[PDB]
RNA sequence: GUCUACGGCCAUACCUAGGCGAAAACACCAGUUCCCGUCCGAUCACUGCAGUUAAGCGUCUGAGGGCCUCGUUAGUACUAUGGUUGGAGACAACAUGGGAAUCCGGGGUGCUGUAGGCU
RNA sequence: GAACAGAAAUCUCGAGUAGAAUAAAAGGGUAAAAGUCCCCUUGAUUUUGAUUUUCAGUGUGAAUACAAACCAUGAAAGUGUG
RNA sequence: AUUUCCUCAACCUAUUCUCAAACUUUAAAUAUGUAAGACGCCCUUGUCGCUUAAUUGGACGUGGGCCAUCGAAUGAGAGUU
RNA sequence: UGAAAGUGAAUGCAGGUGGGAACGCCCUUGUGGCGUGCACCAUCGACCGACCCGGAAUGGAAGGGUUUGAGU
């Protein structure tokens, strides 16, 4: 149930299954990718020991 | 009931072999083009040929 | 005259609201075929105030229009013609005029050399067989009627005996006959050289000399009689030839701008006008 | 309840705007266009021959053909699963260049400009543009700009 | 200055308004007041209560200026005995007036021919309004040297020694 | 419940409303009297009938003449019919209208002596009209656009013409002249 | 600087009323033989400079009308996305985002290219 | 305003952003015109390929930009393949 | 009474209540077209029967210099039969 | 190739341009530069037939053409 921009951005995130991570670098691009998924994605800033 | 149109699987159909895009290629066919500027530029590459033949050959 | 009259109010062009452009004709005059691509289109831009004649060769682009060559009536009596400087002959001189600047500029003038003395016979300049083509050019009339005898014509023919190429049929000079399709040599070279005007005086010395008197006071004031016409006309188109160069003036500009500024007003600024608002309403008695 | 004529549902797409009706400025015909020129189509109401077909108004592409009073505009459509290459003859009164053209043309000159500069001082040259970044650190005062306490306000009826 | 108001031009009217040998008759006295060629007005549109002719002449004028149109206004003032109301002005500053029986103008007539009506409509013009009427250039008149009826009332009472209505 | 279908010259076909009248009371008051006014806004989306408005009319109209007469009341129905809802007959049917959320209804301008009583009649319509709605008291003076303290201000000053019902306000356009005449008692201060 | 010819954008240029405009130019303006066209040299055509800034034209002023522009209106209206949110529903609130119009107020009332003239 | 006698038939002067006209529907377009009048005309012609729309990117219809001719019109730039 | 009176209608003006899928000066969100150089950037010179007043231009070329953020992000081997 | 009567395939290295397999050479450690360039595709020409031209009894040779063919 998943719609065909989010679907595509998650792929373009390497976030294919449920539960898989990435580390993403912050830009506007980035920002804006990550607000059209923002109901399938959580997202946060992660410290060293992460 | 007959005439039942409908869009909905025809989107998805399109995007499995996604929307090709045509080959580019270096030269498009000149019948497109002004016959009057076809026909001149005939004698100009015929005569670009000739003189980058001799060029080589007189070197 | 409400206020949605005004507000949904369409403004015509300026040159339009104004009187001066005709745009249909203006994009037929200058509007080159695209696979031309730069070439510039040129117009013989002749127009006429009451008492002088303008001729000016023009090209257009996207933020103006620019002027080649050009030519103005006021300055025929450097080559000797000091009278009638608004009249169809007048029209020819400054049309042979900018003919002969435009082709020193386009380095043309030796190759193209137009009619020397011209008789009145419809030509146009032939292109050389092995050679440059001539500087083409189009008429541009502006507002004025194109009918037949129009002094339109008679800035194009001096312009196109000048050397050049200037498309045009012979429908329109003085003394085409529209029945028989035929043009008479004799009055056309007779408006070349000004013989029109001397009929009229001569006609005019023999009935009602008041009215010849108060007519061509300009011409009587330096003796000139009927006769001598065709001889300055005739002389100044050589002088013309010889010499065509627009000699720049010296004149002072400085003293134009200086001078003019003493006369021109000022405009008010928002200090002031609170300052003459409280005045009117305390003029008023009612503050 | 459907026809298909040239000009179907175009009642506004072809429309002058509002006070803008009348007299075609004559700049449109002095403009230059040459062969590889990306040109936006935009069709004028006012110039019945030379019509691009409605789709092709507010598309983009790249010049073919130049004739006396018109060009060739090349324009992919899609018809299916693939695009297809469409050749539109229109008259230049529903042509303009596409705007970023001379700003990329621009933008490269400029490349070129900080390149060959770069080179001489012998420095790095970074001639890529970045996206928006991170904000960055900074330190707000409050001399002359105290804070002011903003509370929720209460509900009250403005009829 | 040159505020001075003068006659732009006359135009004379048949109102007999009958298509037949009286309108024919009508076009020869126009052209003898006039010297001119009687050009003949039409019918722009057919009436189903008259039957007017469609595209056939119903009235004839001519347009009079120069030094004979004062003439004809003078000869036309002379019959009317320089009597003329208040509300003939118009607010532009034109007037006019209409008189039957124009045997009594200057002209010799027989009982044969026929009698016809004769009216004037007098436009008049400051020198200027060439502005508004040219080709090139055309502006529009200032309001200052537009013509109003209070002065071309006193332009009339100026000079031939005429009178006004006081109603 | 489709998009709004009033009546046009393709439904030229179209029955008349059954409200005409939608002015009522002192209708040629001024501006001094009547300085409160109640409103009855519709608190959701309803489609209320040219019938409904019509029955709640001729019952405020009655009740509230009864029970304070004639001039001291300036009752106005604001909602008009202008949709056409359409049926099968046994084509058009009737004219309802679109109100929005928090659209007035019924507006009545009233004393301050009578606040209570034109509550009370405000308050009776209710039952007439389908959906909810609520009666809430007007911060704005009678049917103008300004608060009673900012009126009070422009009316002592001198800046308020009285014309029929409305008026007029004075504003900072048009030419001086016209301005000072119009409000003797104003004064156009210099600044 | 002003003016004239040809323009670009086509009202911060239009419409209105009233003040000023030295020089030149432009204009109004003096005629009808020729060219030319009209019922009419009004217009259009020619041929001129005796007269006039009065009209055009230019510039300045209106707590002018319109027009342009910036703010207020207003993150209000609307809207992409979200919930096993509320509510019988109508709709509403909230969440991650996008974001007007209109009115009202202040300011403004042509800029500019080429060529040539001008105490 | 003038006639005639209601008739704004006609004629004249002002204002007039198109509120008229443009064969037939509606929408779009158009003001020194695309409307009205006038003058001359047959580009409503012969030939070739390219293109657009419907679309399978087949046919048919309709349409666009050119080319080789031959012409019309205009002083001319141009415009004209209904 | 071709001198007036008002309820009579008509029109003009400024306010005023309320609307539009086949109204509109404005005008979103979402959706949508194109571009983000190696077929790229600067000069020397060649061709032509096209084009220009003209080696003028246009089109196609030749020879040299810019190959180190090769010119937003992210991802990914791709396309034709 | 043309309905047919008929006519019938090299200007050139059996042509030019772009990409390109494989190979060779130079760098200098790069996704290199340089030179040939198979297959294939796009493209500018040439050649044969048809058709449309002018075109100096029978033949159609040189010159052409926006075209046309399931050709070379
Ligand atoms: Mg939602
Ligand atoms: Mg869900």
């Amino acid at each position: 149930n998943i719609p065909p921009k989010a679907r595509k951005i998650m792929q373009l995130l390497r976030l294919i299954q449920i539960n898989n991570g990435v580390f993403v670098k912050f830009n506007k691009a980035t920002k804006e990718m990550l607000q059209v998924v923002e109901p399938y994605v959580t997202y946060g800033i992660p410290n060293l020991k992460t | 009931k007959s005439k039942n149109h409908t869009n909905h699987n025809q989107n998805k159909k399109a995007h499995r072999n996604g929307i090709k895009r045509p080959q580019k290629h270096r030269y498009d066919s000149l019948k497109y083009r002004d016959a009057k500027f076809r026909r001149n530029q005939k004698f100009a590459n015929r005569g670009t040929v000739e003189a980058i033949r001799q060029a080589k050959a007189s070197a | 005259k409400s206020s949605p009259y005004f507000s949904r109010y369409q403004t015509k062009y300026r040159r339009r609201r104004e009187g001066k452009t005709d745009y249909y004709a203006r994009k037929r005059l200058i509007a080159q075929a695209k696979n031309k691509y730069n070439a510039p289109k040129y117009r013989l831009v002749v127009r006429f105030s009451n008492r002088f004649v303008t001729c000016q060769i023009v090209s257009s682009r996207v933020n103006g229009d620019y002027v080649l060559a050009h030519a103005h009536s006021s300055e025929l009596p450097r080559y000797g013609i000091k009278w009638g400087l608004a009249n169809w002959t007048a029209a020819y001189a400054t049309g042979l005029l900018v003919a002969r600047r435009a082709l020193a500029k386009v380095g043309l003038a030796d190759k193209y050399e137009g009619v020397t003395e011209p008789e009145g016979e419809f030509e146009l300049t032939e292109a050389i067989e092995d050679g440059p083509r001539p500087f083409k050019v189009f008429l541009d009339v502006g507002l004025k009627r194109t009918s037949t005898g129009s002094r339109v014509f008679g800035a194009m023919k001096g312009a196109s005996d000048g050397g050049l190429f200037i498309p045009h049929s012979p429908n329109r000079f003085p003394g085409f006959d529209i029945e028989t399709e035929e043009l008479d040599d004799e009055t056309l070279r007779k408006y070349i050289y000004g013989g029109h005007v001397a009929e009229y005086m001569e006609m005019l010395i023999d009935d009602d000399e008041e009215r010849y008197q108060k007519q061509f006071s300009g011409l009587i004031a330096d003796g000139i009689e009927s006769d001598q016409l065709e001889d300055i006309y005739a002389e100044a188109y050589a002088k013309i030839r010889e010499d065509p160069s627009f000699q720049k003036s010296g004149k002072d500009a400085a003293a134009f701008k200086a001078e003019s500024l003493k006369y021109t007003q000022r405009k008010l600024t928002a200090e002031e006008r609170k300052e003459r608002f409280n005045a009117k309403v305390i003029e008023a008695g009612r503050a | 309840p459907h026809s298909y004529g040239i000009r179907a549902r175009t009642r506004y797409t072809f429309q002058r705007g509002f006070r803008e009706h009348g007299q075609i400025r004559l700049s449109t015909y002095l403009k230059t266009y040459k062969v590889g020129d990306i040109v936006d189509i935009k069709v004028n109401g006012a110039v019945q021959k030379g019509m691009p077909h409605k789709y092709y108004h507010g598309k983009t592409g790249v010049v073919y053909n130049v004739t006396q009073s018109s060009v060739g505009v090349l324009i992919y459509k899609v018809v299916g699963n693939r695009y297809m290459e469409k050749r539109v003859n229109v008259r230049i009164e529903h042509v303009k260049h596409s705007k970023c053209r001379q700003d990329f043309l621009d933008r490269v000159k400029a490349n070129e400009a900080k390149r060959k500069e770069a080179k001489a001082q012998g420095k790095t040259v970074q001639l890529r543009r970045q996206p928006a970044p991170p904000a960055t650190a900074h330190f707000v005062s409050t001399e002359n700009n105290e804070p002011v306490t903003l509370h929720p306000v209460a509900y009250d009826t403005t009829i | 200055p040159m505020k001075e108001l003068r006659i732009s031009k006359l135009v004379l009217n048949i109102s007999l308004g009958e298509s037949g040998d009286r309108l024919t008759r009508a076009a020869k006295v126009l052209e003898q007041l006039s010297g001119q060629t009687p050009v003949f007005s039409k019918a722009r549109y057919t009436i189903r209560r008259f039957g007017i002719r469609r595209n056939e002449k119903i009235a004839c004028h001519v347009t009079v200026r120069g030094p004979k149109a004062e003439e004809i206004l003078e000869r036309g003032l002379k019959v009317k005995e320089y009597e003329l109301k208040k509300r003939n002005f118009s607010a532009t500053g034109n007037f006019g007036f209409g008189i039957q029986e124009h045997i009594d103008l200057g002209i010799k007539y027989d009982p044969s021919i026929g009698i016809y009506g004769m009216d004037f409509y007098v436009v008049m013009d400051r020198p200027g309004m060439r502005v508004a009427r040219r080709k090139a250039q055309r502006g529009r008149v200032g309001y200052t040297h537009k013509i109003n009826a209070e002065d071309t009332i006193n332009w009339f009472k100026q000079k031939y020694d005429a009178v006004v209505l006081g109603k | 419940k489709n998009k709004p279908y009033p009546k046009s010259r393709y439904n030229r076909a179209v029955p008349d409303s059954k409200i005409r009248i939608f002015d009522l009371g002192r209708k040629r008051a001024g501006v001094d009297e009547f300085p409160l006014c109640i409103h009855l806004v519709s608190n959701e989306y309803e489609q209320i009938t040219s019938e409904a408005l019509e029955a709640a009319r001729i019952c405020a109209n009655k009740y509230l003449v009864k029970i304070g007469g004639k001039d001291s009341f300036h009752l106005r129905v604001r909602a008009h019919p202008f949709h056409v809802v359409r049926i099968n007959k046994m084509k058009p049917n009737g004219l309802v209208a679109r109100v929005n959320i928090g659209q007035i209804l019924m507006s009545v301008r009233t004393k301050d002596s009578s606040r209570a009583t034109a509550i009370e009649a405000l308050r009776r319509c209710q039952y007439k009209f389908p959906g909810q709605q609520r009666i809430i008291v007007s911060k704005k003076w009678g049917f103008s656009q300004y608060a009673r303290d900012e009126y009070i201000e422009k009316r002592s000053r001198g800046e308020i013409i009285p014309d029929g019902c409305y008026a007029k306000f004075l504003n900072k356009r048009g030419s001086l002249q016209e301005k000072l005449d119009l409000f003797p008692e104003a004064s156009f201060n210099l600044a």
